[PDB]
């Protein structure tokens, strides 16, 4: 699997 | 019982050879001291529990005596043992110098060939080599952090160093810049705290994760913004929620707090993940 | 030979004191380990070799022991030597920490007080100081470019840094932000290529003149539009003719080409003026 980074919320 | 100390003469003997001849002539009597030529050495059919002094550790003669099982040491071993009034080592294997005497090492997280090389050059420099980690080990040689042996050595507060330490010790010894393994500085060869770690974070604010990224890279590890399986070793996470956390849990990846990371920096090695789980 | 270790207790000892107290017990037995109050320290009156631990390096006790010539080191030297398995320095003078251990410096182009101050804080941070520039020198500290020592150090490709570096090393150390001199970035403290130069030009077109002024200011130097007596250190001039050239000569100002300027920028230090004469 691959999970992207939590974007600059 | 008495045992002869034979010096192998050749066309181009080194300065070390003659230096050892003069020191052994000055601190022991010449009664058990011979100088043998290459002819007489080649003709020796059997190991006669005598001590041979070769320089270098190569050539038809050295190969001959090594094959017979002879007790061979380099002249630098003679100079050393004479100067410090200490015994010549056992020498189950040939020993070229004593730069690494009193050093006992074990290895972990190394390629087989690299480990064999470390074993060879440590043995040639008068050190001892143990497969498993026992109390007499003075330094651990490691290619990555994390392993069970790594942790054991860390709990014993033993230096964990890179193969480069051995390489430098050897090279610097052949350049006649060092007599002893303490002459070079250990901290330039420490294993980095996160060498081999691939660290991801979740739930941290941007300043926190930039700090973690910076420190990770500084301490030899790799930082990843995105979580990639078959890559990430540690997911830093204070609160157990989110897609990153649950994905890491389904893949049995280390899920640790920030205290694992900063404690690892503070205490100087990669801490045990099991105490910092969430 | 004996190796006593006494610990000075006081009203306000730092956390370093207790950390060193707990760390020092894990090597040797408490046979040579003492805790002394200010009274018992005050009552001693002769140097008995031994190792004293003061924190801070001030007070009636510190003044007493220092003025007697005692061997004093700070607790951070204990923490460092323990952690890195290296020896405690000899220290004819008191040494407060090991942040600058393995650093050897010399100074040039400094005010007397500034040089003495740099000597003080470097010695206190575990570094060594040489009056003359020797191969073992690792960093040169300079207030201006130009001196013979500056050129020698530059030709050996040694770092030439500003006294502020020492100050940062000191301050960042007291704030417990750094353990080692490598934690701060050396490039941020380089000595500017033209620091101390006051540069004039003549014979250049306006675009060239403007470029030289811009770069001079950028690289730490001062620019002057008009050649003045004494004020100007270098007159850039390609051909030895004109009133500017002759006046610069009979004021003993360096008359160099533009190649001096741009070479100095390219190669990262103020070049030898004698090679660029006109």
């Amino acid at each position: 699997e691959e999970i992207p980074e939590t974007p600059c919320e | 019982e008495p045992f002869f100390v034979k010096f192998l003469k050749s066309s181009d003997n080194s300065k070390c050879f003659f230096k050892a001849l003069e020191s052994i002539k000055e601190f022991q009597s010449e009664e058990y001291l011979q100088i043998i030529t290459e002819e007489e050495a080649l003709k020796i059919k059997e190991n006669d529990r005598s001590l041979y002094i070769c320089d270098p550790f190569s050539g038809v003669v050295f190969d001959h005596l090594k094959k017979l099982g002879c007790r061979i040491v380099g002249p630098q071993v003679v100079i050393f043992c004479m100067h410090h009034q200490r015994c010549v080592p056992r020498a189950e294997h040939p020993v070229y110098n004593m730069v690494m005497s009193d050093v006992t090492i074990s290895c972990t997280s190394l390629e087989k060939e690299k480990r064999e090389e470390v074993h060879k050059y440590v043995q040639m420099m008068g050190g001892r080599v143990y497969r498993d980690l026992n109390v007499s080990v003075t330094h651990l040689i490691a290619g990555e952090v994390g392993s069970k042996k790594y942790l054991v050595a860390a709990n014993l507060k033993k230096p964990i160093l890179l193969p480069s330490w051995i390489k430098t010790l050897w090279e610097k010894s052949q350049e006649k810049k060092i007599t002893r393994y303490t002459d070079i500085n250990m901290e330039d060869f420490k294993c980095p705290i996160f060498l081999g770690c691939i660290i991801c974070v979740t739930g941290l604010c941007g300043l926190d994760r930039k700090e973690v990224q910076q420190l990770t890279v500084k301490h030899g590890g790799q930082y990843m913004g995105q979580l990639k399986m078959n890559e990430c070793t540690h997911l830093i996470v204070q609160e157990p929620k989110g897609q990153k956390y649950e994905c890491a849990k389904r893949w049995n990846v280390h899920c640790v707090t920030t205290q694992w990371f900063f404690d690892s920096i503070e205490k100087g090695f990669c801490q045990d993940e099991s105490i910092y789980k969430t």
